[PDB]
Order: structure tokens, then C-alpha cells, then sequence
């Protein structure tokens, strides 16, 4: 009889509306908790974490002095699946472009706690030289194919 | 209340009890994600706070307050592929398939890297053990927490049979 | 002009700043009052104690 | 109240707990700058008081009163230049760029100086470690406080790659 009285307390619409009220309040409270304290999934960087900025600072050792340099990014707009980085026009060389090499790729992966893919080798060896019309041509092999500048 | 930089704790490896330090911020911030005074707890660089799961419960038992761990002690590899002098190690991470890369020069000699070497230090982040021998796997599992607490970032476990054929 | 709502919001903000263990019971009373004022009628019958 | 000359304390290096003494004045003066009984605490000569940051908080926890440290345990080098048989080591100090000089004869053999040698003592005030290996850097950081407490004055850290090319 207690169960019968409980189930017949209110019409179905009132029960639905009362459930909606409590569900909305619970979800608002959970959103408020998620805004301040932070989420567990920090790997996705969500929106409460940085490292979405345009510039990243790194250091490298040369001769006897440690030198710093910047690494560029898109600022949040877009993402590259091949390189796993916020690269901008990485297929062309210009001011403000991004370039990642194995000597810095490992350090950046350690800093970001996720693997990244380098785009090209740091240096290459020239094997022949040709001079024409007051200009010098340098030839070298890249991935089994001949290239020149 | 406390401005201490290092926190002491103990672990058991090879039947003996060793000790290692856990770094703390020293008085700035609280990091409510894991309620511990941490310094830049998002990078695997030296000196950063690293709370492993195995020692998190012991720390939360010495200090009578809940403490949330950050990363698991170790993971098991599943596939390896060599490419242009580099080796990729594949392992699962929270249900997502990820990979990590290392130089092939470290794999020339497995004996100085396997299990508890005489030197007592690991040159790289991977470890090699025999999958058939239960004792070797147990020893590697036991030493995984110690070697992941001596230096930051988790330890990757490699099966000897899997890597034997690629080298 | 009128600014009663802003004053009440400021009072609630200052109460949230001065957080204690007993803020939850006041929040529960407020939400219960809102819930009862919003629906009422439907589930009140007999039971003079209720 | 106390006329003791030495104060005992402990530290952990290479997984073992060592002990070292901290000298005190013995009953004259108070040195309100760091509220400790010190003897001529402005010179790095032998027998002078030297309170490092790492042990300052432990001492202020054993003795239930605040204690202010005097010097940091160690600093990281940034540049080295050789000149007429002498080598200058550059490092930061409270935001100012300073340098220190030493003889080049001590750098003929790095192996007897690196990390925890078999002898257990350092011939000079510098230490050499590999920057790529996390474990070596962590061990050097751990031993820095012990070696800066065994003998006065802070310890300077040298990266092996940086000094490899100059010699």
C-alpha cells in the first residue's frame, strides 16, 4: 500500500517536470564544478589549459653558449594530423613559418608529453658544385632523388 | 604550514628497501586537480612533480588526506616498427592507441639494459624482460615503480621475444 | 532606477566568498523553497503535519 | 642553553642515508639575519657555518622555530671560456651574471670527477653530468646538497656536452 500510494502521488507530467528541474540543477552544479577545478582529461588540453599560444620557447647548445629560439603555431585554428602540431604553411619556407627537427622534436615531445613527427632532416651534404653566369649551383641527394639550389 | 621541497618515501625492489624523494612546490599554489603542491606538473623535465599510482596510496596513507595520482607506473608494448634508423613503440593510453620513438643505437646491447643491472641506472625509458619467465616479469613489474620514480615519465616494458627478431 | 537584485547578488557573492561548512544547508533551504514555490499544490493533500 | 659545536642531520644519496655535521658558534652572538649561532658566516673557509636551502627546512622542522637559509645548494652553468690556461664558468646569481675561475689542470680526466666516484670526495667545486640522461641529472641534483654540505660554498654543475668540445 505504501508503494501504491507513492506511485499514484502525482500525474506523470508533474513527475517529468520535477525530474527535469532536479536534472537541470545537477547538470548546472556539475558544469560549475568543471569550470573552476579542472577536468581529468588534460591530454586533450580541453580549454582550461595553455600551450595553444602562437609561440613556444626552447633552448639548444652551440659551441659554448646556450641559445634560445621560438617555435610558431596557429594559435588554435586548425590542426595537422600528419605532423601532430599546429603548423602553418609548413610546406613553404618564409618568415614566421614553423620548422621542427629531430634535435628539437624529442625535447618538444618530452615537454608536451605526447609524440610528434619531425618534417625534415636538419642538414644535408653537397657532393658537386657547378658555376654558371656568375652564380653557383649546389647539388645534393635527398631521399634518393637529386636536388639543387 | 610546510615549506619542504622534498618528501621521503620507500619502496621494495629485489628484496631490499630503497628510498627516493618526491619534489614539491614549497608554498605557492595548491593544484586542486590532485591537491598537492606541485611545480609545473605538466612536463617530464627534471625536478617536476611526478605522483605514480603505486606510491599515491602510500602517500595518502602517511598523510591522512586523499591524494589523486597523475600517471600510471608502466605500460605494456604491443607492436614495434623500424624506419630509417628509428624505432616506434606502440602502447595503449586510456583507451587510445599512441606511439613513442627512440634511437636504434640504444638497442645494440640488451644486457646492460635488462632488469636490475649492476650499475643500477637505466640509459633509456624502456626495459626488456623475458615473457615466458614469471619471475623476470614480476621483478620488472616491481622495479618499474622505482625506476619511474627515480626519473620522471612512465616506463615502457618491452618483451624480449618481440624485440629479438627486429634486431 | 532599482537595484535590489544587484544587492541580493552581491550578498550571495560575499556569502560564497565566506565559505563555511553550513553554507550547504542554506543552499538546500533556498532550493527547496524555490522548488515548493514553483510546483506546490500537486503533492499536498491531507496530513496536516505535512 | 646549548653550547654544542656540531649539529647532526641526515641526507639521502644513491639510495642510502648518510650523515654530516653542521658547525655552530657555541654560545656567542645570535646572528639575527638567520637566527643561528654562527662563526664568521661570511667566508667559505673550513669550519664556517653553511646552511643550505635543502637542509634549512629539515633543521627548522627538527627545531620547532623558523630558520632562514643562506645560500642555494647549486647553480647551473651557461657558458665557459678558456684563456691563458684558465677556464671561466658563468652562472646566474640572484638575477646578476657572475663568473668563477679555476685551473685547467683539474679537467684532464673527467671520470674521477663525474657524479658519485669510488673515492667519495670531490677534488674541485664543479661536477660533470650528461644532460640527455635524466637519471644522471637527477643523481647529480641529489648529490649536490650532500657535496655542498660536506665542504663549504655551493657546487657548480657542468654539462658534459658543453665542456666536451672545449677540451
Amino acid at each position: 500500500w505504501l508503494i501504491i500510494n507513492l506511485v499514484q502521488m502525482a500525474p506523470i507530467s508533474a513527475m517529468v517536470r520535477m525530474y527535469i528541474f532536479f536534472a537541470s540543477f545537477y547538470y548546472v552544479w556539475k558544469s560549475y564544478v568543471h569550470v573552476v577545478d579542472g577536468c581529468n582529461s588534460s591530454t586533450c588540453m580541453m580549454c582550461y589549459k595553455r600551450n595553444r599560444a602562437t609561440r613556444v620557447e626552447c633552448t639548444t647548445i652551440v659551441n659554448g653558449v646556450r641559445r634560445s629560439f621560438y617555435v610558431y603555431a596557429n594559435g588554435g585554428k586548425g590542426f595537422c594530423k600528419l605532423h601532430n602540431w599546429n603548423c602553418v604553411n609548413c610546406d613553404t619556407f618564409c618568415a614566421g613559418s614553423t620548422f621542427i627537427s629531430d634535435e628539437v622534436a624529442r625535447d618538444l615531445s618530452l615537454q608536451f608529453k605526447r609524440p610528434i613527427n619531425p618534417t625534415d632532416q636538419s642538414s644535408y651534404i653537397v657532393d658537386s658544385v657547378t658555376v654558371k653566369n656568375g652564380s653557383i649551383h649546389l647539388y645534393f641527394d635527398k631521399a634518393g632523388q637529386k636536388t639543387y639550389e | 604550514r610546510n615549506r619542504a621541497t622534498r618528501v621521503e618515501c620507500t619502496t621494495i625492489v629485489n628484496g631490499v628497501r630503497r628510498s627516493f624523494y618526491v619534489y614539491a612546490n614549497g608554498g605557492k599554489g595548491f593544484c586542486k586537480l590532485h591537491n598537492w603542491n606541485c611545480v609545473n606538473c605538466d612536463t617530464f623535465c627534471a625536478g617536476s612533480t611526478f605522483i605514480s599510482d603505486e606510491v599515491a596510496r602510500d602517500l595518502s596513507l602517511q598523510f591522512k588526506r586523499p591524494i589523486n595520482p597523475t600517471d600510471q607506473s608502466s605500460y605494456i608494448v604491443d607492436s614495434v616498427t623500424v624506419k630509417n634508423g628509428s624505432i616506434h613503440l606502440y602502447f595503449d593510453k586510456a583507451g587510445q592507441k599512441t606511439y613513442e620513438r627512440h634511437s636504434l643505437s640504444h638497442f645494440v646491447n640488451l644486457d646492460n639494459l635488462r632488469a636490475n643491472n649492476t650499475k643500477g641506472s637505466l640509459p633509456i625509458n624502456v626495459i626488456v624482460f623475458d615473457g615466458k619467465s614469471k619471475c623476470e616479469e614480476s621483478s620488472a613489474k616491481s622495479a618499474s615503480v622505482y625506476y619511474s620514480q627515480l626519473m620522471c615519465q612512465p616506463i615502457l616494458l618491452l618483451d624480449q621475444a618481440l624485440v629479438s627478431d627486429v634486431g | 532606477w532599482d537595484l535590489t537584485a544587484f544587492g541580493l547578488v552581491a550578498e550571495w557573492f560575499l556569502a560564497y566568498i565566506l565559505f563555511t561548512r553550513f553554507f550547504y544547508v542554506l543552499g538546500l533551504a533556498a532550493i527547496m523553497q524555490l522548488f515548493f514555490s514553483y510546483f506546490a499544490v500537486h503533492f499536498i493533500s491531507n496530513s496536516w503535519l505535512m
